[PDB]
RNA sequence: CUCCGAACGGUAAGAGCCUAGCAUGUAGA
RNA sequence: GGCUAAGAUC
RNA sequence: UGGUUUCUCUUCAGAUCGCAUAAAUCUUUCGCCUUUUACUAAAGAUUUCCGUGGAGAGGAACAACUCUG
């Protein structure tokens, strides 16, 4: 009865292969190197530690922040592992000497997330004081103050296709602030909850979006609501999408619901376990991003255990 | 401050001179 | 002549930044509490977002007071939890309390490692490190 | 209402002054 | 494929070249601090008649590149504190249930 | 030529010889001194 | 801060020629209409003119709708005290303006007698105005605001004479 | 044996009277 | 109205 | 094939571009320490300044002396 019901997309279920637990505190960010060798992941212990992307062993430990590290954006166009700390300091720890090289400032409060633009030499630092900041890389100065949010700008997206910068505001209103002007070119007539999640699928479609309650898709030219999300009412914090058509949603309740970017039905919708030292209701996917080789999924939970989920071939998972 | 006042006033020629404090010409009053 | 020509060769990029603001003013005219405030504001941001069941007479400062009395009960190592509560509201309160306990224990061990000599200066950190241990 | 022109400033200033 | 079409790589590079030129103009303005013909449609009827274009050459005066600034910090209002308050139109807000106060 | 000998000759006049509206630029342009 | 692109001036102050030349100085001259620096637009009205510039601010002159140099009005030409009184602006207006609005200043050496410049003197070597009249006793806000406007006072008084 | 230091942490606190080295370069009739 | 050593407190 | 010079402006410099060599900043270390800047020098990388290198563009001087081939 539903449109496009008997022809969904293909999505085999995944399986956890290794649960690395070396950090001391809730991991708030996780990122993979573009060479598929390093895995940068912060923690609540104010130490952004890099590990092996495939072996899983520890590779380095780089501290320096005065608060929780809630952002780690490894730059692919330049060797600089920039990080956003909650101590009002976007510590751009360059990996050329494993130390701070820039130490840019300007935000009045904690920084929510950071995203490096693929084309423009600037870093979109989504702060949480009242707005975001367009920090210029290798200049140590801000470009423009894109103040278009009534609350903290949690999510951030710097796409080369979208001319504006998609900012995710916690005031239940997403915005697309232009890079040259700075004003929000178009708002979002959706996401009734506090929107603190955003994704992008540039493989064969436009960039989507997300929300904790009543999430929906979008489009890159000026926004276009394609379809809403499934029955996921938990507080979503991680939203990753692969080029093969997989859509991973990481919520705070631990229910890592995996759906399709085209079909929309939840393929796996499995819930992860917790650490023995942790509490009963403490496991929650705060950050999740796929690998550079798009083989083993990586989700950093809140139970101080960076879990890695590999793939597995199966055929008895037909959805009605 | 009361035992500190009696100790500072007792050694007043020792703790206030030209050698103990070099650059100074401050007069109190008349 | 060679050393003092290099002295002005280093001061010529310097003095434009040193005395640049001096000639400009004549015509232009011139802690750990931040981590407690950021954890308190994010708790109100999470409680107003992580399922308040819509606009149905939502929480207030009494919910933050419930998190305040839970931390004070744990501070004396007492088994008094906060009973009589919804399960996701208690799980969100216990998650922020376990994260605040990670911050306070790490701040206690860092001051105790710098308590042997450390800095040779302590005005009020000596009473706090002895009270935390 | 401003409306610029791509004419030469040399020939325009010479013709108007003449 | 036309509904989910991606933009061209030349259009993305032209958007990148325009953004790089716009960011360089803002960086040159940040590092520095730290003809025309208007038709006189206001009162042009008979006073100096025949002025249909009123051409005025815009010649920028080259100031001295070694000087203190001519004024203090500008205390003038640059823009308007009203906004275009776009409406939400997200979802109709209603009551959940009778047991929503107990849940 | 000998043009610089005349311009520096008017140094501290009473706003009548290179001192009417040029004294503010005279102390501001000279703030690039150690390069000279 | 305070930027501009084109001066909002009158056709009388723009010069008695279709072709003119402007000179823009960005953020300078200390415009006393808003106590903010504006784009000082200097120009030449013509031969033997005053060659004045902009005096008022850009945004401060938008609410008054007057000239940038004359600062009288936009269409009629009456002062702001005469424009806010009252069509009243149709009868008080006057086309074909005088050259005294674009006339240069007087020679102080000619008033003192020792006019050593001669025939090449750019200033006017004529007799000055009578200081007993209130027309040569205005101020900055006295011409912009309608309060204490001597030009608007005689404009309403001489309108009912016959 | 010849390696030579500078500023801040400093003079108060007030009543009546007296005299000075300074700055702008305007539109208007 | 929050965080500070039941904040020390007869 | 056909031009010795000189002044303006457009890139990359991985050559002791510099046959010699300044200052500031950031992350770690020592000495004094009494509030702080001026401090002492060991390591690494980021700017500014003193400068320079090939290769197209525009003027001036005999470009005509006829340079290599």
């Amino acid at each position: 009865k539903a449109p496009t019901m008997p022809k969904p997309q293909w999505h085999p279920p995944w399986k956890l292969y290794r649960v690395i637990s070396g950090h001391l505190g809730w991991v708030r960010c996780i990122a993979v190197e573009p060479g598929n060798q390093w895995f940068v992941t912060g923690s609540a212990d104010r130490t952004i530690k890099i590990w092996d992307l495939a072996s899983g062993k520890l590779k380095l430990s780089l501290t320096g922040h005065i608060s929780t590290v809630r952002g780690v954006i490894v730059s692919t166009r330049s060797p600089y592992l920039f990080s956003c700390g909650e101590d009002k300091q976007v510590k751009c720890w360059d990996l050329e000497y494993n130390k701070v090289i820039r130490h840019y400032h300007g935000h009045l409060s904690a920084v929510y997330g950071l995203d490096l633009h693929p084309t423009i030499d600037v870093l979109v630092t989504c702060s949480r004081d009242s707005t975001a900041r367009i920090w210029d890389v290798r200049t140590k100065a801000s470009v423009h103050t894109l103040s278009g949010h009534t609350n903290a700008v949690a999510t951030v997206r710097c796409q080369a296709a979208e001319p504006q910068i998609i900012t995710g505001s916690h005031d239940t209103t997403i915005r697309l602030w232009d890079l040259v002007a700075g004003k929000t070119r178009v708002t979002l007539t959706n996401h009734k909850k506090s929107v603190r999640a955003v994704v992008l699928h540039p493989r064969h479609y436009t960039f989507a979006s997300g929300s904790p309650d009543n999430i929906k898709q979008w489009k890159f030219p000026d926004g276009s609501f394609i379809q809403n999300l499934s029955g996921h009412n938990a507080i979503i914090n991680t939203l990753t999408v692969n080029s093969d058509g997989v859509l991973v949603s990481g919520a705070d309740n631990g229910t890592m619901h995996l759906w399709d970017w085209r079909t929309g039905y939840n393929f796996q919708r499995v819930h992860a376990a917790v650490q023995p030292g942790s509490l009963d209701s403490e496991s929650g996917i705060f950050a999740c991003a796929f690998d550079q080789s798009e083989s083993r999924l990586l989700t950093a939970e809140a139970d101080k255990t960076i879990k890695v989920y590999r793939e597995d071939d199966t055929a008895t998972e037909e959805t009605h | 401050q009361i035992p500190n006042r009696r100790f500072t006033l007792w050694w007043s020629p020792t703790i206030n001179r030209a050698n103990v404090y070099v650059g100074f010409q401050v007069q109190l009053d008349l | 002549w060679r050393v003092w020509l290099f002295f002005m060769r280093g001061i010529t990029p310097l003095l434009e930044r040193w005395l640049g603001n001096l000639l400009a003013r004549q015509f232009e005219g011139r802690v750990e509490s931040h981590f407690d405030l950021e954890l308190r504001a994010a708790v109100m941001h999470d409680i107003l977002d992580m399922m308040p069941e819509g606009i149905k007479q939502n929480k207030a400062r009494t919910i933050l007071q419930h998190l305040s009395e839970a931390w004070r009960c744990w501070k004396a190592n007492i088994p008094w939890k906060v009973p009589g509560l919804p399960t996701p509201i208690e799980n969100m309160i216990l998650r922020y309390v376990k994260a605040k306990a990670d911050w306070w224990t790490n701040t206690a061990h860092y001051n105790r490692e710098r308590i042997r000599r450390g800095a040779t200066v302590d005005k009020t950190v000596c009473k706090k490190n002895l009270g935390r241990l | 209402y401003a409306e610029p022109a791509h004419i030469n400033d040399f020939m325009f200033e010479q013709q108007r002054r003449t | 494929d036309p509904d989910l079409q991606r933009p061209d790589e030349e259009a993305i590079k032209e958007i990148t070249e325009k953004t790089r030129v716009a960011l360089e103009k803002s960086v040159s303005q940040k590092v520095a601090a730290a003809y025309i013909r208007y038709t006189p449609s206001q009162q042009g009827v008979a006073f100096n008649s025949g002025a249909k274009q009123r051409v005025i050459r815009m010649v920028e005066m080259q100031k001295d590149p070694m000087e203190p600034p001519r004024f203090k910090i500008n205390k003038k209002i640059p823009r308007g504190p009203p906004s275009p308050p776009a409406p939400v139109m997200h979802s109709p807000s209603r009551k959940m249930t009778v047991k929503e106060q107990q849940e | 030529p000998e043009h610089v000998r005349k311009i520096i000759r008017d140094h501290g006049d009473m706003t009548n010889r290179k001192f009417r509206h040029d004294k503010r630029v005279y102390l501001g342009a000279l703030k690039y001194m150690p390069h000279a | 801060w305070e930027d501009a692109d084109f001066p909002i001036l009158c056709q009388t102050c723009l010069g008695e020629n279709p072709y003119i030349r402007m000179t823009k100085e960005k953020y300078g001259k200390e415009c006393k209409i808003c106590a903010r620096p504006f784009t000082v637009f200097r120009w030449c009205p013509g031969v033997r003119m005053r060659f004045k510039k902009t005096e008022v601010c850009q945004t401060c002159s938008k609410l008054k709708n007057v000239c940038q140099t004359c600062l009288l009005d936009l269409e009629y030409g009456l002062p702001i005290q005469v424009r806010d009184a009252g069509d009243m602006l149709l009868k008080l207006a006057r086309t074909t303006p005088y050259y005294k609005r674009n006339r240069p200043h007087i020679c102080s050496f000619w008033v003192k007698g020792e006019c050593k410049r001669g025939e090449e003197c750019p200033y006017r070597h004529e007799k000055p105005t009578d200081p007993d009249d209130p027309l040569a006793d205005q101020n900055i806000k006295d011409r912009y605001y309608g309060i204490n406007d001597p030009v608007a006072d005689k404009l309403l008084k001489r309108a009912s004479t016959m």
